[PDB]
């Protein structure tokens, strides 16, 4: 079976040369021409880049000609991938993929995809979640249960949460949730338990993050 | 394209002929006047498209 | 600030269909929404239907979805309702309301007057 | 500009709708162009890689024609399953861009929401900080209120956000509003709420709070 797979997720920085790495397995390196997809999260297809290895010609997308460059050195069996200027818009979810439909029959369509990788460009937030609890009233309960959350907003990679040891489920939410003004991001999340165990049981929610694994937990307590 | 499509790929160098109507999907590395290039470099070992 | 008015219905035969009308003045209604509502002589209130401007469709409750169709054009301010197969519960007056909101999507709805509709 | 674009932002329909819908285009192609389906943060289904032909793994439910500068798509039924959006994308000269696409959900009738409120704690008040959350969860439609009624007044520019999209398990919808504070905002506002109406809602429902708690 073929496959394509990129480097461990990393953090990426502009106004410099930054060296992106992809490998192909599965025959060699040489037989696919290799695209570059940076699927957005409101975006689809990309072309930005597009490279045939052996003959080591390649275009790139208006959007990034001139600055970019690639070189396929296959030594190491590996592709690289020089970018620099960057913009915020760079968050996506980054995959080097085969072109090779030419020796198929069909014009170039896209046939197998790498495992890509959630590139970390952004100003959102980790390393040091300072999490605070939010509490609601018992009198706003429907379906005889209420309800828990907490907030994270500080410093800079994206956000995760996570309240215990995953023990109860009784029901929970969580939000693609939207940055503060200056640039940073705030995640929360829900959970719903009877009303007689509401704050009593001395929740707690936790939140760490794995560019840093920064750990915190602090408790939450509403009324019952 | 104005100055790409580098996708439209055929054949400019092989050695070997094929006889007629016979069958063919090979795209493998060729060999380097010496022995082939087997996923590495060489002397040229050009590629076939 | 506020005026809206009706016409139609009246004392009819069951098992039949019928309209009903209603419409503003003092201002233009493409801001907000419209919905109806029904009430039996002597009893409780009922939901009719709503009209949405994205021109979807229309959405009614749930005992008077296959039996209602309603309408509405912004430029004159008006709506429009109709009814078929009359039967002895739904013998009642038909109200009209305004679903009103500053240019939103949302509406907090306020009712103004409605019309006879009973069954002989 | 060669980009296309869709008609009905939020397209709705139940299981097994009959829907012919178009997207157009500002030049007309005859060849290199293709239909995808996708999820918010995903990557997109390869459903019509050319014009008039399926490819292994779409349902019959779904199918693809037309020509010039519109094509249609044809919806035999559409499952519970397809909230997600289309695409009309091409790719026939070198300086491309993505389409737009449309939105899909299911329409459904609707039922009563869950409402909340989330007050602040003492925490919040002895670390410097405050802030309330009300939350609005279970209606079908896509849009509902979770106004700022901060001391019953309006706030805009300071505040946040939270949506989801279409739960699939009952074709729901959730909502939320947020807020963050300074310390001499809290001292003067007194009367913390948001206001929320619904259409099987006769009266303004108003949550509120206070600081002492």
């Amino acid at each position: 079976q073929v496959q394509l797979v990129q480097s461990g997720a990393e953090v990426k920085k502009p106004g410099s040369s930054v060296k992106v790495s992809c490998k192909a397995s599965g025959g060699t390196f040489s037989s696919y021409a290799i695209s570059w997809v940076r699927q957005a999260p409101g975006q689809g297809l990309e072309w930005m880049g597009r490279i045939i290895p052996i003959f080591g010609t390649a275009n790139y997308a208006q959007k990034f000609q001139g600055r970019v460059t690639i070189t396929a050195d296959e030594s190491t069996s590996t592709a690289y991938m020089e970018l620099s200027s960057l913009r915020s818009e760079d968050t996506a979810v980054y995959y080097c993929a085969s072109l090779a439909s030419y020796s198929s029959g069909w014009e170039d369509v896209f046939d197998i995809w790498g495992q890509g990788t959630m590139v970390t460009v952004s100003s959102a937030s980790t390393k040091g979640p300072s999490v605070f609890p939010l509490a609601p009233s018992s009198k706003s309960t429907s379906g005889g249960t209420a309800a828990l959350g907490c907030l994270v907003k500080d410093y800079f990679e994206p956000v995760t949460v996570s309240w215990n040891s995953g023990a109860l489920t009784s029901g929970v939410h969580t939000f693609p949730a939207v940055l503060q003004s200056s640039g940073l991001y705030s995640l929360s999340s829900v959970v719903t338990v009877p009303s007689s165990s509401l704050g009593t049981q001395t929740y707690i929610c936790n939140v760490n993050h794995k560019p840093s694994n920064t750990k915190v937990d602090k408790k939450v307590e509403p009324k019952s | 394209k104005v100055g790409g499509n580098y996708n439209y790929l055929y054949r400019l160098f092989r050695k070997s002929n094929l006889k007629p109507f016979e069958r063919d999907i090979s795209t493998e590395i060729y060999q380097a006047g010496n022995k082939p290039c087997n996923g590495v470099a060489g002397f040229n070992c050009y590629f076939p498209l | 600030q506020v005026q809206l008015q009706e016409s139609g219905g009246g004392l009819v035969q069951p098992g039949g269909s019928l309209r009903l009308s209603c419409a503003a003045s003092g201002r233009t209604i493409s801001r907000y929404a419209m919905s109806w509502f029904r009430q039996a002589p002597g009893k409780e209130r009922e939901f009719v239907a709503v009209a949405r401007r994205s021109g979807d469709g229309a959405f009614y409750a749930d005992s008077v979805q296959g039996r209602f169709t309603v309408s509405r054009d912004d430029a004159k301010n008006t709506v429009y309702l109709q009814m078929n197969s009359l039967k002895p519960e739904d013998t009642a007056v038909y109200y009209c309301a305004i679903d009103s909101d500053t240019f939103y999507s949302g509406s907090y709805d306020y009712w103004g007057q409605g019309t006879q509709v009973t069954v002989s | 500009d060669i980009q296309m674009t869709q008609s009905p932002s939020s397209l709705s329909a139940s299981v097994g709708d009959r829907v012919t819908i178009t997207c157009r285009a500002s030049q007309g192609i005859s060849s290199w162009l293709a239909w995808y389906q996708q999820k918010p943060g995903k990557a997109p289904k390869l459903l019509i890689y050319d014009a008039s032909n399926l490819e292994t793994g779409v349902p019959s439910r779904f199918s693809g024609s037309g020509s010039g500068t519109d094509f249609t798509f044809t919806i035999s039924s559409l499952q519970p399953e397809d909230i997600a959006t289309y695409y009309c994308q091409q790719y026939d000269n070198l300086p491309l861009t993505f389409g737009g696409g449309t939105k899909v959900e299911i329409k459904r009738t609707v039922a009563a929401p869950s409402v909340f409120i989330f007050p602040p704690s003492d925490e919040q008040l002895k670390s410097g900080t405050a802030s309330v959350v009300c939350l609005l969860n279970n209606f079908y439609p896509r849009e509902a209120k979770v106004q700022w009624k901060v001391d019953n007044a309006l706030q805009s520019g300071n505040s946040q956000e939270s949506v989801t999209e279409q739960d699939s398990k009952d074709s729901t919808y959730s909502l939320s509003s947020t807020l963050t504070l300074s310390k001499a905002d809290y001292e003067k506002h007194k009367v913390y709420a948001c206001e929320v109406t619904h259409q099987g809602l006769s009266s303004p429902v108003t949550k509120s709070f206070n600081r002492g708690e």
